[PDB]
């Protein structure tokens, strides 16, 4: 197994968050109206300030968070930003519960998946090692040579494993022939391995931060396939065993015990809680008494549905009240006009694309009928059409035309209706 | 190490009891200490008595009321009215249904954690007085002729948490099933500092669940079990050794079963299959006193296509006794909430557990629970010296509940604002 | 395989009818009121009586019994009147329609070990047989020793036989070295055996009466686990084989052809009838054909149900047609106030709890208002009540404050409902 | 595999050299007649002497020893000598040659097991260690408990292994749950050992000398039954394999290594060599080549032998002449008379023996006539005689009846040809 991985972030979920940096809440726990990414929704922004620092002192006991509210709200971006108010590097993985809904693959395995990639593990070790040749005890690489001068102790340390002049050694700080001597006679099975090159010493800082299905792809392979083409190479993922995992979970627990390494558990937002049924909420709560298990923020636009698994019994939000229970229920308004035009500037300031006032305001008169999410979608196509004038600076009607060439689901539906 | 039966989540910390009379059965406000509720208490009481040399014959009690009562804080009751060392297992019934395991599975486990072997057998207990207690992200303890520091994890830490045990506590430590037993108190029961050697070996007795049995002769459940694809069933071999074993040692007489307590909450959940080995189990001479809460009166029989009180086959309800809880006064509110608060750590104003109190009525109590802790931290970053009402008010402006919760949502789409609309 | 086995009878179930004897009927078969532990009820009594008249005389050819009442009538006690009427030791397996549903085992499966639990099997047997080393012939044991006068036949039947002098041997009346020459040299294999201890002679009658299921569970071992910790040993009983019933059942036919043993087909009562689906009835029908089968009496408590199995086909008491064809259907009536007092003071003088009259009618009071049973339950709760004043003698307070520590099934929904 | 064992050492063969201690030479290697045993034969010593001398001075390369005269002369007493010369306890291994004549063993495999029987290996190790129960760092035993002073190299030294407080450890100066906590709930399999009992330090010194030999047997068995009835076990003795001895051999090395142990090459002493074969003397001829082989001293009683594998090849002793190069040849002579009853008078002063002096001349005079190993045995028989009339001391008339009851080999064979 490897111990530095790369890490492929699902960044297509982020995309319309990049503005959001945090919740711009001041020293008092106040949240401030336009800051750090955030447009007003200062209940919402305070109650979340509260739950960061419920976390942070380890009050959360066992619960989660529910953010209620409709979809032009930003319940995702609030999530995003309890992740950037928990630390540095901290694991944020969102989904929606219609993605547990998996063909061959079990619904709680998806949430175990999602799990894995909402828990952390902080990597900084200051490694020392001087490698090489041995001399005398003296070492030498590809281009370098050095003379160590050894206390008896570290060669009484030395008698133990199998070493002699000159085999290739490695040197632990804070806690075997060289290839030069191999005959064409010998070939295999042989001892003989190639001297460290090219440096005599050896002394780096491991810096990193990985979660556990960074880990688990990583290990999946005996090219990267699986983050190369992830669902179109097989219908069956059938890399990612249970052996490999807790021989993972094995090696991570290792790193660990030698105060190398910190597992953080970050924020596992699910969008479309109602969608879950009562065996992941069973799996739910059997994760709320994990104590190194990452803050679970559930979402929903809806105020009573039917719980999944149940006899149509309707609830609050599809929420099972053994599992309501455990929840901090945040609510989150809709905008005022004003408001949309802040944050319809914010976006058009990060895509980004020059557009008038004008503009603004008819895109937020878009943000007020229809989603905010379709009037920001807006944006792209009304740049485009403006491009193509050469106009390089959007007008109202670029963006009316792109209202009228990209309708909104209602619109779509309802006209497709007569 | 291994594990004892204690081992009681446990976010009743307040229940020695039922507060009852010994003899007159009779319930006493505020004892053990649990408020109000005296019916059903004291109901409580009369069922235990026909429970020791019992005409009940294997019968499972019913507990059915309104949400946020003391129908749970009642079971915990009637777990302590058998004593300490007395398995006692929760359980929510929708956690009956996953993937991990099946149903039979998690009844089987249910079951086996709510039967106890004792047993007599020789471990090394420490006995002393504790000098110091830290917190992380160490105790130290002395007697009269040594003085030492041990290391502890997380189950230790909230063993010993959960005994209410602090600097100046004379305690004992099992080093073989970490069961804490407090003693008394050297200062301000005032027991003195012992002496001799801190760790001795005595002959004590060792109760332990059937499933923790299982448990320890298995596979220890690796780190991150529950991320990792690893279920949780037992696997059929180890639990026959187990059954086999215990049966020798109750035929020899090292070993004497004691049953205990399983809770399912909100049993309405279960459906007939769940029922049918839940009264194939309560057959069995070493079946536990299984106790089930009801918030809902009327509920559909899961698997049929009928319906019955609080969702009970017709047969089972036949054979259970029932016991009712109730509504509570405002003073009992408070006097809970105020329970509540000083195990939080939680120092209210006056105003604030009113208010608090108030909250109770509307929404629950187990909302104004959620409020307490909330209102701690708005107090402490305002760097207030007492969580005021306005905290409270702040908390409650901040996290809504449930019916708020849904009226809000429903908000986006209004229903009348000059006449109703539809 | 073991013949004399013990058998652990569900006596949970029959706890309320210890009272009942029989059936209380006169030599011209009319039901006497306030006979045999039965009060009232003689239309169905007599019924009954009607019923075992006819099982004893063949004539009940594939035909069962439905008993159709209320909650507050007594259907298992006449079916336990009935099991009572149809001899001394007979067979009696009361179930609901609800125990068919199991978790990991199938309805026929648990309907077919209660058909195991309904018919059993009568041993009585006068075996007589002298056993012991011989000496001459003659034989010796532990402490005592005979000389048996051999004629000439038995002594030709004994030189079929590995039998000298001298080994240790076995005589049927009716119809291998000894361990004293064993050394230390041979250990095993050996054919050294224990001599006979410490009887010469071995003259025993074997009388017994067990089940079917008796026989199964005592040769389901290699302790009694599956008697001590029955569903709570491991979630699927694994130890009853098809192999083992069916080695069983050629045991039991090789008992019947001696004369040893005569199986006696028991009752089978089966509450909730309505709850059955119709493969459960196609296997009760493949049942009712067979003579070596219990007699099946069905009971209910509704109308019409709709038949589990079909599409919505409502019928008579959940029962399907082609199998209600074959049942003799026997109502069983409410009861009178006067009745309920006489079979309150019954079981609280077998409980046995010493009462007031007047107790007895606020007991009965709730037999009328609610189900008989609940108010047969409110006898325990008070005595204790009463005892906790060291009264010993329980009063209407004591009535009085045990009905409102324990509602009945609606009382508490209704109360719930505010 | 164990590191001390036990040696049982063939005392059959030198019950007749107890006598001999060494060769009784002086500083300037001149042989002292009648000195530490021996008596006479000053020449053979003294040659003796320079062959212990070579080998000494590493001089002796790839020769070995010859030793050729009659049955009367000493030469086992003479290769005994030897290996007394070379040192303290180094092994002695006396064989003849038609020894390697098994039934069902190869003679070379006989050869290859009496060169392990003749190659010792001297274990001298000062073994100190401190064992226990961690209870902080101190340690515990049965009875008694010690608080060791660590500094941090080993404390880091420490930090590799399992060691937590309080589990069993081990610690090396010059270079695991504790049963306590068991439960009864754990059985196997466990991680719970013993507390070492009962000393709280274990400093030891580890003194040895055992042959290859000795570790082979030691390592044969999974009750020691191969010293307790060696060839009357088994007809062949299928327990040292070649696995086993490889097994030993890496161990022996292994041992070398760390400076623990120091293996001797011995004396392997081979009487009547001229019954070895060419492929015998080709083995030996490969041992020569050896660094770490025992010196090999051959001896014969005759002449000219034909060599054993060829045709009718008559030489020197039976010994084919590539192998006869590469030996030193020491002539032995016969003894005087008065030689002969200095010999006898030392030999029946160690049985010991109490005769007069005309008893030993009429024993001497057999000694002349007969072999001197013949005259030697009638010690004994006339002992017993003499003590049978209870004399206790040994006359002529004695040994006399004793020459007369017991003949030698030529006496008895042409006795019994009339
Ligand atoms: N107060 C706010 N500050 C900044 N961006 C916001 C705010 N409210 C909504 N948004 C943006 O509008 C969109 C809201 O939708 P989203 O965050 O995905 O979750 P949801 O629709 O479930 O509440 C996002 O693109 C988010 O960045
Ligand atoms: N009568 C009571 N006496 C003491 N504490 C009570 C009482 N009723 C409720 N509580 C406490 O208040 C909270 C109510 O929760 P709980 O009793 O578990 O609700 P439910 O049983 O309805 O699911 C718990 O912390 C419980 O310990
Ligand atoms: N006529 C009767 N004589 C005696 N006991 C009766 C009579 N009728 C009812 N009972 C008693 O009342 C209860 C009736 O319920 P049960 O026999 O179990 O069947 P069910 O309720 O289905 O008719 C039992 O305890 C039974 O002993
Ligand atoms: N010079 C001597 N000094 C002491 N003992 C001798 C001497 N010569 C012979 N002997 C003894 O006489 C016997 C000689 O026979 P042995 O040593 O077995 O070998 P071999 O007969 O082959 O020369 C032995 O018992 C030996 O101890």
């Amino acid at each position: 197994q490897i111990s530095e991985v790369r890490g492929n972030t699902r960044d297509h979920r982020t995309a319309a968050h990049t503005h959001i940096k945090g919740l711009g809440l001041n020293s008092s726990g106040i949240a401030e109206k336009q800051a750090a990414g955030f447009v007003g929704q200062c209940a919402a922004r305070e109650a979340c300030g509260v739950v960061v620092d419920l976390i942070k002192a380890h009050k959360m006991a066992g619960r989660g968070v529910l953010l209620a509210g409709g979809p032009g709200t930003g319940k995702t971006a609030l999530a995003l930003a309890i992740s950037q108010e928990l630390g540095t590097k901290i694991p944020f993985c969102p989904i929606t519960g219609s993605e547990i809904y998996s063909t061959e693959v079990k619904k709680t395995e998806v949430l175990m998946e999602n799990f894995r990639r909402a828990i952390g593990l902080r990597v900084r070790e200051t490694k020392d090692v001087y490698e090489g040749e041995v001399t005398e005890i003296g070492l030498k690489s590809a281009r370098g040579q050095k003379k160590l001068r050894l206390d008896p102790s570290i060669y009484e340390a030395i008698q133990k494993e199998r070493v002699q002049v000159g085999d290739v050694i490695y040197i632990e700080t804070n806690t075997g022939r060289s290839d030069a001597y191999a005959t064409e006679f010998d070939l295999e099975a042989e001892e003989y391995v190639p001297i460290p090159k090219g440096e005599v010493h050896k002394k780096k800082e491991i810096v990193q931060d990985v979660t556990l299905h960074d880990l688990d792809v990583a290990n999946a392979r005996p090219q990267d396939i699986i983050s190369m083409m992830g669902q179109l190479m097989k219908p069956k993922m059938t890399e990612i065993t249970d052996k490999l995992r807790m021989e993972i979970n094995k090696v991570v627990q290792k790193y660990i015990n030698q105060g190398v390494a910190e597992l953080i558990p970050g924020v596992l937002f699910i969008d479309e809680a109602h969608m879950l049924d009562i065996e992941c909420f069973t799996y739910l709560n059997k994760a709320l008494e994990s104590p190194i298990a990452p803050i679970v923020v559930l979402a929903s636009n809806r105020g009573i549905a039917t719980i999944r698994g149940a006899d149509d019994l309707k609830a609050a939000h599809g929420i099972p009240p053994d599992f309501l229970q455990r929840l901090l229920i945040i609510p989150t308004h809709p905008y005022e006009p004003d408001e949309i035009r802040r944050i319809v500037r914010i976006r058009a300031q990060t895509e980004g694309v020059q557009l008038t006032d004008a503009a603004v305001d008819r895109v937020a008169e878009h943000g007020v009928r229809i989603s905010l999410r379709y009037c920001l979608q807006l944006l792209a196509p009304a740049s485009i059409l403006a491009r193509v004038n050469g106009r390089t600076q959007v007008d109202v009607q670029d963006i009316a035309e792109a209202e009228e060439l990209f309708l909104d689901a209602r619109r779509s539906a309802n006209i497709l209706t007569s | 190490s291994v594990t004892e039966t204690k081992e009681l989540i446990a976010a009743h910390s307040h229940i020695r009891g039922l507060g009852v009379d010994a003899d007159t059965l009779e319930p006493r406000p505020s004892s053990q200490g649990l408020v109000g509720q005296e019916k059903a208490r004291k109901a409580a009481a009369v069922v235990l008595e026909m429970i020791k040399q019992g005409k009940i014959a294997g019968r499972a009690v019913l507990i059915a009321g309104p949400p946020s009562t003391g129908k749970t804080a009642i079971a915990m009751g009637m777990a302590q009215s058998l004593g300490q060392d007395v398995p006692f297992t929760t359980l929510a019934a929708s956690e009956i249904f996953s993937l991990e395991m099946s149903k039979t599975e998690a009844l089987t486990q249910a079951f086996r954690k709510s039967i106890g072997v004792r047993i007599k057998e020789e471990s090394e207990i420490m006995e002393g007085e504790v000098v110091e207690i830290q917190i992380d992200r160490k105790l130290t303890i002395k007697t009269t002729d040594m003085e030492a520091i041990y290391d502890m994890g997380s189950k230790m830490i909230d063993a010993m948490t959960k005994e209410r045990v602090m600097a100046g506590d004379i305690i004992s430590i099992d080093k073989s099933s970490g069961k804490i037993t407090k003693l008394g108190r050297s200062y301000a029961k005032f027991l003195q500092c012992p002496e001799g050697e801190l760790q001795k070996r005595k002959e004590v007795v060792h109760t332990v669940s059937l499933h923790e049995i299982d448990v320890i002769n298995s596979r220890t459940q690796g780190f991150l079990a529950l991320f990792s694809g690893d279920t949780g069933e037992i696997r059929s071999e180890i639990r026959d050794q187990i059954n086999t074993k215990v049966a020798e040692w109750k035929e020899e007489g090292k070993a004497e079963i004691v049953p205990g307590v399983l809770f399912i909450d909100e049993v309405h959940m279960l459906d007939i299959e769940c029922f049918s080995y839940i009264n194939r189990a309560l057959e069995s001479d070493l079946a536990p006193i299984v106790i089930m809460a009801s918030n809902r009166g009327v509920s559909r029989i899961r698997g049929t296509d009928y319906k019955s009180p609080h969702g009970l086959p017709l047969d089972f309800l036949d054979r259970v006794v029932i016991i009712n809880t109730h509504p509570y006064t405002p003073d009992e509110l408070r006097q809970i909430l105020s329970i509540r608060a000083q195990e939080e750590e939680v120092d209210l104003t006056p105003d604030a557990l009113a208010l608090l109190t108030k909250i109770g009525q509307e929404a629950g109590l187990r909302y104004a629970s959620n409020l307490i802790t909330t209102s701690q931290l708005i107090a402490a970053k305002r760097r207030a010296k007492q969580v005021g009402v306005e905290d409270v008010q702040r908390s409650f402006k901040l996290f809504y509940d449930p019916a708020r919760s849904v009226r809000f949502v429903q908000e986006s789409e209004k229903r009348l604002i000059g006449n109703d609309g539809v």
